[PDB]
């Protein structure tokens, strides 16, 4: 899922982490009031899109620049009357851009030290890590490529939790020094408790650093969540931002169907991962494109089938279905009946590939040869790759 | 030490298996699926539901009671996400010789917890989450994966994806070589067994004179399964290894199905696994179809 800037820093302050104060608007009166509300020295108003680049980006009103600092609070009003309702296109942006609909209307702080520091959990350590660098505000695995001795690890044990000797010396390890690292030292405690009570995979802070006045801040934050424990975090997972997703996988989120859009045209329906990957690599390897990944995995119903095929013959760069399910606890059955159906009441056009093994596949293979639809039934995975390539252009 | 249990993975027609959820809709079916192949399914656990009968089997309100009045050495999990760690957990507390859980879509903090548990004892080995299972053709089935496919022979199969493992073992009877014994270990981030665990199941077991192993991106597994065999599979009698790797063509950020599968921070892709599994003597399959005919040609050429 994705958070805008405003909620995964409301989010953080929520949880005791420092962040910048901040207000969001939805209306120009709304920020004029938020800036006043604020008292602060300089205050900066940004438009809230998931995307990079809103510094140099364009509204559709002609407004320049979708980041502004400025000290008069009647300055954010009017500027946020030029941004909310309007589109923002930057370099990361389709180029029409993307609707604000809402802006931030924040303290603007001054930064006089950087930092790196992340938590996640470790697969090698089995519980969470923390990972720093004294060189923030760059692309972190940029620095571990050419300075891995900057990179700073304490591995925590989840049942002991955070202990303060580590806190203490990641903070150190950073370039905190006296007061600012004992400050230092509390908000990664803070960020850890965060980290375990949102059930995030990753919260990344960057730059983590300081201001000129002797805060120690978390100027920007990125928090990636565990799809495996919607079911107890669905307040957060409720806040889900799918306004800038492929319209495409958000119809397949609607349905509970794991797709992921490719560039290819050349569509794939698997019923494992593992498959799937390497279906769309086998089909690489015999000069094809993939359009998506398709994973229908576990107790499939035909329901699903139905939504995932729909969904494949709605993408425009489709010339081609590859099918291929082997089947366990998938049966194979409920694959034909689910793309028969769907091949009735949406008139099928493209041509299909089909490659069936496993659990009841020779009455899964009768349900499509007495459906009348144009298949070319595959024999193995080279096979099916080689026919789905050579039915496209 | 937890590398203790693995030996537990060996599952055989002696094997005795109960099954945590097994009123639910498909402990029920792959249970009488077990029963039909003639896996030694002795009966199951649903919290509330002890001292009823469920496909002519004892249904028991908890793992020990199950155990202690079945002499069960295996534990097979289909319980719902929210709910399946305190499942692994119970059988951990137990002391299941073995535990197979199916379920995908634990978290992955609460996997982490049990991870910290189950490393820290030497009496329950655990398969998954998020796996097929494992299986002895013709001996023992315990999970999904589809039976009429198999056929006792002598490639060992261990595999993060379970359909892929089920064209690895498709492809290796086509050609006749059979299994000995295949070990999906599954697609989790965090789970009780690696590639590591199997291997050295397979080098020690005469049943098995040829592997095959099937990984993705993610993770480093598969980097620590070639440094095992760097230092435990040369020697004058060395086991050859066939290998497929999915996620060549994965992009980077997204979790591909699996919760596992995912590259970030540039770790976990498929070419570097591919490339340190070669400097470790495995032939590695570049077509995930060729798996058998890529095995056959080695035991071919060994004469
Ligand atoms: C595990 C899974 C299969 C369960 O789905 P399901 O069988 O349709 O679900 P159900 O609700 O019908 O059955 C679960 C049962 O477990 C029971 N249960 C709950 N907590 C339990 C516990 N601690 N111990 C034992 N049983 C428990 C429930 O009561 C329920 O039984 P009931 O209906 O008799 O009350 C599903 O969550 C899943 O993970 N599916 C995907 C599996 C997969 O593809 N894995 C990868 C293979 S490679
Ligand atoms: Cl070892
Ligand atoms: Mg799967």
């Amino acid at each position: 899922m994705n958070l805008q800037e405003y909620q995964s820093k409301k989010l953080m302050s929520d949880n005791g982490v420092k962040v910048q104060r901040f207000f969001v608007a939805d209306t120009a009166n709304e920020a004029l009031e938020a800036a006043k509300r604020l008292n602060a020295k300089e205050i900066v108003l940004k438009a809230q899109i998931l995307a990079g680049g809103r510094g140099k980006g364009v509204f559709s009103s002609g407004l320049k620049g979708g980041v502004h600092l400025t000290k008069d609070p009647e300055v954010v009003g009017q500027l946020a009357k030029q941004m909310i309702g309007y589109n923002l296109a930057t370099k990361q942006t389709p180029k029409e851009g993307v609707k604000v609909n809402k802006v931030m209307v924040a303290e603007a702080l001054d930064i006089s030290r950087e930092t790196y520091l992340a938590i996640l959990m470790d697969r090698s350590c089995n519980g969470p890590v923390l990972v720093g660098s004294p060189q923030g505000g760059v692309d972190i695995e940029e620095v571990a490529a050419s300075n891995p001795e900057l990179i700073f690890k304490e591995q925590i044990d989840i049942i002991e939790g955070i202990k303060d000797s580590q806190a203490q010396r990641m903070a150190e390890n950073l370039g905190f020094l006296g007061p600012l690292q004992n400050q230092a030292a509390d908000q990664i405690k803070k960020l850890y408790n965060l980290f375990l009570k949102i059930d995030a995979t990753q919260v990344e802070v960057n730059p983590f650093g300081e201001t000129p006045e002797g805060q120690v801040v978390c100027f920007d934050a990125k928090i990636n969540f565990d799809d495996n424990a919607e079911f107890r975090q669905k307040d957060i997972f409720a806040m889900d931002d799918k306004s800038e997703n492929e319209p495409i996988e958000n119809e397949a989120a609607k349905y509970d169907l794991k797709y992921i859009g490719l560039d290819g045209n050349i569509a794939c329906f698997v019923n494992g991962a593992g498959l799937a990957m390497a279906t769309c690599d086998i089909i690489f390897l015999n000069g094809g494109k993939p359009a998506n990944f398709l994973d229908l995995g576990g107790g499939v119903k035909e329901s699903q089938v139905y939504q995932a095929f729909k969904l494949l013959t709605a993408d425009p760069k489709v010339e081609a279905i590859l099918v291929n399910i082997f089947g366990g606890i998938v049966n194979c059955a409920i694959i034909a009946n689910g793309i028969t159906k769907a091949c009735r009441e949406l008139e099928l056009k493209v041509p299909l590939v089909v490659r069936l093994e496993g659990t009841n596949v020779h009455e899964a293979q009768n349900i499509l040869t007495n459906s009348g639809l144009p298949i070319t039934s595959a024999v193995d995975l080279e096979d099916a790759a080689k026919k789905a390539v050579a039915s496209v252009t | 030490s937890y590398t203790a249990s693995r030996k537990h993975l060996y599952v055989d027609k002696n094997t005795k298996v109960i099954c945590q959820g097994f009123t639910g809709k498909q402990g029920t079916f792959h249970s009488q699926q077990a029963l039909e192949y003639g896996t030694n399914l002795v009966g199951g656990t649903t919290p509330g539901k002890g001292g009823k009968t469920h496909l002519g089997l004892p249904v028991f309100n908890t793992v020990k009671e199950a155990k202690e009045q079945t002499g069960a050495t295996a534990s097979v999990i289909y319980v719902p996400p929210p709910f399946a760690a305190a499942a692994i957990n119970e059988a951990i507390d137990a002391e299941v010789p073995l535990v197979v859980c199916i379920t995908e879509g634990i978290p992955q903090q609460d996997m982490v917890r049990v991870k910290h548990r189950l490393l820290r004892q030497g009496k329950t080995r655990l398969i998954g989450p998020n796996c097929p299972g494992v299986i002895n053709p013709g001996e023992c089935k315990i999970g999904i994966m589809p039976g009429h496919i198999h056929k006792k022979g002598r490639i060992g199969i261990v595999s993060r994806s379970g359909t892929l493992t089920y064209e690895a073992v498709h492809q290796t009877t086509q050609v006749g070589l059979g299994q000995s014994l295949c070990v999906g270990i599954g697609g989790d981030p965090f789970n009780g067994t690696d590639f590591t665990d199997c291997l050295e199941i397979f080098l020690n077991d005469p049943a098995t004179e040829g592997i095959i192993l099937i990984g993705e991106i993610g993770g480093n597994a598969e980097e620590n399964a070639a440094e095992f065999l760097k230092q435990h599979n040369s020697g004058p009698k060395s086991k050859p290894v066939v290998s497929f790797i999915a996620g060549l063509t994965a992009p980077p950020g997204r979790r591909m199905g699996h919760a596992g599968a995912i590259i970030a921070g540039g770790k976990g892709g498929a070419k570097e696994k591919i490339t340190a599994l070669q400097s470790a003597g495995v032939v590695v399959s570049m077509s995930p179809a060729q798996l058998g005919t890529t095995i056959y040609k080695e035991f071919e050429k060994r004469k």
